[PDB]
């Protein structure tokens, strides 16, 4: 459909069958203004080094794939110079340029509500205990959805479209682009113990084709846009 | 068009250019080369002023390197005594680029080149050791280098009476001297030297293929002026041609295989890779296996 | 004028001299120049055009199957497709390129490299694909997450069917040389590594031998400097026609 | 810088001054 | 992709899935100017009669097809009014409008570097003898490539892109158009004993498809553009 | 003597008995201009994160201490966000703000030629073999001087004052400050395989005192000033 | 700053300057060098106009002295008969400053130097006396001096067919002639020659230390053009490089110890003083004992 | 022009020639010059900076203990501390100086010498100290009253902890040479003699091995003339790598 | 006084005319 | 002027040279030229005839 080039840092993503991007909540990402700031420390603003698109582990898409989610910046907590700056700084502010490519053939019947949940407070089925570190902060590999229909938090996938979202419907869309800005109540907040954004890709319509079954990988490339960092400390 | 560039082009500052509807990097190969420049996409460049050398990579600077085109170590003796087609103190070198593969590859980079051949004839003497002669000094022979066009009769002897040079161009230079820096002009009836010629020289069907009749510059008949010495020397005449006044047309694939013949472009590579027929580039162990890796 | 002393650099045939030389033909008017097409006034015009690399530098890849690379639908994600030693002089995929054969005439080379890869597949052959170029300093990557940190670009095949990655000019010096030691700060350009991003999705009626053709060109800032003599050709013996053009 | 004292224009110095070049002949040979 | 109509003479070629054409070396074809001419004879300039697109013998494309080449005007030496004018004139000047159509389906995996070599001085493998008439001037049927990788002349296909070229990559290109002008050192030169252009179509990526194998013909239509002819003699 | 505050990033150094600083070669550190640059990549310029003063391992000073040297950025190759950016980037440009504090009492008799050698090509005594990685790139711990009198390279300490230098003469100087700019022939060059600066602290006059012998530590704090980074790659 | 001085600075008249509150002579070493000039304190100077030579002590005048960098007395004979790595009528001298300690110390005065190498190749012939040959005259051999950059293949024989010089720079000069005054340019990919390099050439850990990959100018392959004479000569090719167009950076301590290796700066002094490891300066009998005293 | 006669100074490689020489690389554009720090456009900028002398030229002073001089609290007044042969060429304390190693390249030297001595002692280490420089013509002094008549300067240690004596330029000629005969009117610069003035007063907790570090620099009128070849290095054999860079 | 007849600016005479020099880079490298 | 380096094309008798040559007769005034008929200033005047 619409060609789209996203050039930030050394990385560049060119997609030929994408739709228009998803500038989230009418807000392009920006650095902290002199009024919205709360930390006197000079921000690192390590542009180019941390605004690169970080291609994550591509998860396989099958007919029984319920869903996958990645928490930002937990998916990028240990990846690249953004991961090094996240470990080396206590305060951070970064929007995210989501680009999820699902390269499938034109004979493929499926769709992915690639949704970006702000503060996905995940729940656990049939137990009142809160999810731990191993159920929330999976990291670069991400976490799968046991129950994607309830959006794994007691809410509803049906209404997940109030969130920054596109679809990777394999009819005429192989790649989707969501432009997340910084979103938290705090202007800057701890990256390794909070997830300001949670990108979730859910096979709402599971991949289908009577054609040669081929792993339809869900290549996730999140570029942390407009990176800011305060509180330079040791590598936490 | 209308580019008079003298230095390398400076790159400008690039920002996050993530724009819907147009894209720089996804180009079409199936027209020609691509127009995706550095600040357009794929990188967030910085404004760097580029002052790099473009004069050194000019096509005239590329091609006005005086390289060897004929090395003849003809034996200078009383050839009369015993000699059969043995360069009797003179050789009729038909002027071809194609004898030495360095400058041959440099001129076979391009289909067409109009140039003037700055011909420098460096001549070295060596006393031949087959007769077990002593060194007895290296003589300062005056060595005539007559350039005859095609149609003019080439000489058959050292004193062949065709060295009178009533109209033929010749230089008379000694060996204990600087070499003969002579410039043969654009000696072509066409507007360029067809370094490659997909055609036959004669109108008959049995003509030789690939030799342009326009590019037959002629023969460079090089001789020894003075008479034969009792001690035999091996006069090695190396003619070096500097393509000067370079105007080149239609750049080509360079010759990867080793050259075989002067008259044609017949090919046979090395017995394995590199520069072989079935493998021009030396093979790796696998497609993902990476050679010359720091570990 | 009359008092002239000879310099130490006299009587020397400097192959790279430009001194005017005696006209052998004395009033020789040359042929009038016609407007032939394709005048190359600078070799950097030849290098700025596309040229295939031989990605399959493989003994099984004989002849025609060296320029193309047969990638398939692998069942594993984040898989390495191929790595290109971006070494112009070290007889790598590039050597046989118009940016590489011409830069093998030059000891010094500089400027940003173009990296244009086209997809020679079917129209229904879809799938994103990522071209990671990493600056030198470490090993050549074999996994996606350690290679996406460098200069990478994601390529959905789409309609234009060809991406143009741009190698940026990262070097401590102004001109990377061809020191014949790929592993040299002043010689290594880096590694271009190609990975699956969302896998090659092909239908049943399309072949699962879909092929990538890459090209490396130069940009308008590319420059070659000290001119050497390309090691591509080798005259270990006299060619045919020698001792016969002499006749 | 030219010591061309001969009567022929071809016998001059090697003119390494043709800095103008048109790369669009071979890079972008379209339209 | 891009529609393109080439209307010269009575012939017209309409292609719906072509790219932009390949005006060669930045040079549209033209007649000999009053300054570049070398032959006092009035040129024939038999426009329309010789600027027609001449559809050649279409060669079959299989998986083992190494390559095919056609030499201009040797491919058109005996074809049409251009062939009659070539036989009836000793001097000629004509650019060529190459149009090569490879009508393959959208499930077909292959590409053709349709390259136009100026003065393809062909070599012969393992022998120092020059190629004869039967190895160079094949005529309208053309000659196949025994070794297309070395471009059959000791050079390299990889670098053949310095030549006027397109690609007939069957993803989104079924037809390629190369607009050759007149190119020789001479302004006019003998057609039947010289090949100023050599159009070579090489299956760089061989045709592939798991679909019904169907002869993918390589239809070659060369229109000799801006035709000029001097030296009217007998039919050589 | 002269008070001096060096405030870059979150780190700040206050010294009460220092001399004037040593702005090296009349050159304050600066980023790469648009003219001196050679790498099209956008630099990281991770200011504050890498301009912090990095306090190294303090070496003990005794009466028999010959000398210690640190190579820049090899001393900071694995330290902090500058070390992370050095590992994550192939090209770098950073000046260095040396501050060496030698807190000794007023009864202490000693001096340190704290010298900053550009490209200390170290030699080895009684062998013609080049020094290896274990003799050159010691890292954060640094390397001691076996022969500081010859400056460990065949040269001379006596003339080491042509280099950016101060003295930490314990009469009226407890801290010395050398402001190194970027210095290489290349505008940017590989950090982990080259040392553009080599800071060497040599007890030219060895510590002396008839007072309570107390470890006189040589606290070295190098702040990498005006940090620039190109070629974002994996962690080498 | 902004000093365009051409002569030595004149001193002004000094008086009794015994002033309280400021002092010129008591400076601080622990910043840098001192600013106490001659009329400021410690002497009552006189106004003398200083017209002394500063052009002779310019850094270009210091460094454009053509000194030796490679002396190869390679044996010129029919090396074919019997020769193993014996300079078969040609040597592939990799261009390094570091071979001869005079100009090596002059260029190792500075960390960085951008310069053009005016290379003068003076070649001398001597008849070798191991075969007890007679003098029989000193021949006028044309001697090719081909400069190959790195990456270009160095030749392996005298007639190795790499002497064609299609693009390689070479001079063809005889011995009965002025020497080859050739200028190799600033052949560095960086903006200066890093004469000292605190780094490794390769990206691997096993690279050789101290050799800048930017400063690999290449090899200066010098050969004999003409064929072997029956009498053997010892051709001694001395290449002298005059650092011309001098721009120097970061002056250094000069090398006091005798040099050991070309590739590195490894050191071992003389067995006692002077220029020893434990004593660079020759020792006196005592601290107050004064040598070279007029009594 | 055409009538040219060869001078007697023709065909001579004068090592110190400046004649233009043939460019080996013919259109070679060099690397663009960046603003590297520390450009030295004149060696007299190198000599104008401080450089330690080796005051202890003593067999007991091995290695590190040569630059420093261990002075103590002597019980006698007017005592000689050390004398420096101000001979740059006669391998004296100066030879190993940036004013001395560079002037060992030059036969002629001129200009006022800087003589800066710092005190590497404790803060409580006090005592005046006198740096007598005497012009040549007599012997080197050993007592204070015969040395204070020359160029002397009294140095209380104080706070700045370093004096800068200035050697004045006293010579009959305009340039003292390095004739290798220290005792030559045209070669001797004089003698710098150091004496106790009010003795080195040190407390009990401070060491009675207080140390002086001297430097000799040049001034803005200093000048070196005829350039010779420094006798510091000696190539009695070929270095390592010779017969190997030749390979 | 310059006999530079070559087309390269590097091949000229040894420029012993850079009389300007800044000794404060190494003598007084402060403030 | 004084600094002169010999070219590689020195001491060569290029038969087709045009370099000025020493006058053997030093103040030799030649014969005055009369208007002889049939001056051929170009051989292409000879070839243009039957």
């Amino acid at each position: 459909d619409r060609v789209l080039q996203l050039k930030l840092g050394n990385s560049a993503i060119v997609t030929q069958e994408a739709a228009n991007y998803c500038c989230a909540y009418g807000e392009w990402p920006n650095y902290l203004p002199d009024h919205e700031a709360v930390a006197i420390d000079k921000p690192t603003q390590p542009e180019t080094a941390t605004d690169r698109f970080y291609t994550l582990r591509s998860v396989k898409w099958e007919a029984t794939s319920t869903g996958w989610w990645w928490k930002l910046p937990d998916a990028l907590n240990n990846i690249g110079m953004f991961g090094q700056n996240v470990q080396h700084h206590y305060l951070y502010r970064s929007g995210f340029l989501i680009h999820v490519q699902c390269n499938a053939t034109k004979f493929h019947q499926g769709a992915l509500l690639v949704v970006a949940i702000p503060e996905h407070q995940r729940g656990a089925h049939n137990t009142t205990t809160s999810p731990g570190f191993d159920d929330i902060m999976k990291g670069e590999a991400g976490g799968t959805f046991n129950h994607p229909y309830v959006l794994d938090d007691g809410t509803s996938l049906a209404c997940a479209t109030i969130f920054p979202h596109q679809w990777i419907n394999l009819r005429t869309n192989n790649s989707a682009t969501i432009v997340l800005p910084w979103m938290n109540a705090a202007p800057m907040d701890f990256p390794l113990r909070h997830n300001q954004w949670t990108l979730a890709i859910i096979p709402v319509v599971p991949l289908g084709t009577r054609t040669m079954s081929s792993m339809v990988p869900i290549t996730v490339s999140i570029a942390p846009m407009c990176c800011e960092f305060n509180g330079l400390r040791h590598a936490i | 068009i209308e580019s008079i560039i003298k230095t390398a082009t400076d790159t400008v500052k690039s920002e996050i250019n993530a724009e819907l509807g147009v894209v720089p990097s996804l180009n079409a190969v199936e027209t020609g080369a691509t127009s995706n420049t550095e600040p357009e996409e794929a990188i967030q460049t910085r404004t760097v002023i580029n002052q790099h050398g473009v004069s050194e990579t000019l096509v005239e600077n590329f091609l006005s390197r005086a390289a060897l085109v004929s090395k003849r170590s003809f034996e200078y003796k009383d050839h009369t005594s015993s000699t059969a087609q043995t360069d009797k103190n003179f050789f009729k070198w038909t002027i071809n680029t194609r004898s030495f593969v360095q400058l041959r590859r440099k001129l076979e980079l391009f289909t067409y080149l109009r140039f003037d051949a700055e011909i420098t004839i460096l001549t070295t003497v060596a006393v031949n050791g087959s007769n077990n002669n002593t060194y007895v000094g290296l003589p300062d022979l005056t060595l005539q280098a007559m350039f005859v066009p095609t149609g003019a009769l080439t000489p058959e002897k050292q004193d062949s009476f065709h060295w009178q040079s009533g109209s033929n161009a010749s230089v008379f230079f000694k060996i204990s001297d600087p070499p003969a820096r002579m410039t043969i002009p654009f000696m072509c009836i066409n507007s360029a030297y067809s370094v490659f010629y997909d055609g036959f020289a004669g109108f008959e069907k049995t003509g030789l293929y690939g030799i342009n009749p326009a590019d037959t510059i002629g023969n460079l008949c090089v001789r020894i002026v003075n008479e034969h010495q009792p001690v035999g020397f091996t006069v090695t005449v190396r003619v070096y041609m500097k393509p000067k006044h370079i105007k080149a047309w239609a750049p080509r694939p360079p010759r990867t295989l080793p050259y075989m013949s002067i008259a044609n472009a017949n090919y046979k590579g090395k017995e394995r890779a590199p520069n072989a027929l079935n493998a021009i580039i030396g093979n790796r162990d696998s497609v993902k296996t990476m050679p010359h890796n720091i570990v | 004028g009359v008092p002239t002393y000879l310099l130490p650099g006299s009587g020397q045939f400097l192959t790279t001299d430009d001194h005017s030389s005696a006209p052998v033909l004395p009033c020789f008017n040359p042929t009038p120049e016609m407007h032939i097409p394709g005048q190359v006034r600078n070799m950097l015009e030849v290098v700025q055009v596309e040229s295939m690399m031989e990605i399959n530098n493989t003994e099984s890849a004989v002849g025609m199957e060296r320029l193309k690379v047969d990638i398939s639908a692998l069942t594993d994600v984040d898989q390495l497709l191929f790595n290109i030693p971006l070494d112009i002089q070290l007889d790598g995929p590039l050597r046989n390129t118009l940016v590489g054969n011409i830069s093998r005439y030059y000891t010094h080379w500089s400027g940003s490299l173009e990296m244009t890869f086209m997809f020679c597949g079917s129209f229904m052959a879809t799938g994103k694909l990522i071209l990671c170029y990493t600056p030198p300093g470490g090993s050549c990557p074999t996994t996606r997450e350690t290679a996406m940190l460098g200069t990478h670009i994601v390529w959905d095949f789409g309609l234009q069917s060809s991406i143009t990655l741009i190698i940026p000019w990262i070097s401590g010096s102004h001109y990377r040389m061809f020191n014949n030691d790929a592993k040299s700060t002043n010689a290594n350009v880096g590694y271009v590594t190609c990975f699956m991003q969302t896998n090659l999705i092909v239908p049943s009626e399309s072949s699962d031998t879909c092929s990538l053709i890459g090209f490396i060109a130069a940009k308008d800032d590319f420059s070659l400097r000290l001119m050497r003599d390309s090691p591509d050709i080798g005259q270990i013996d006299h060619l045919h026609g020698a001792e016969a053009a002499y006749q | 810088n030219q010591i061309n004292f001969y009567k022929d224009s071809y016998a001059a110095s090697a003119s390494k001054q043709d800095f103008s070049q048109d790369p669009s002949k071979f890079t972008e040979p379209v339209v």
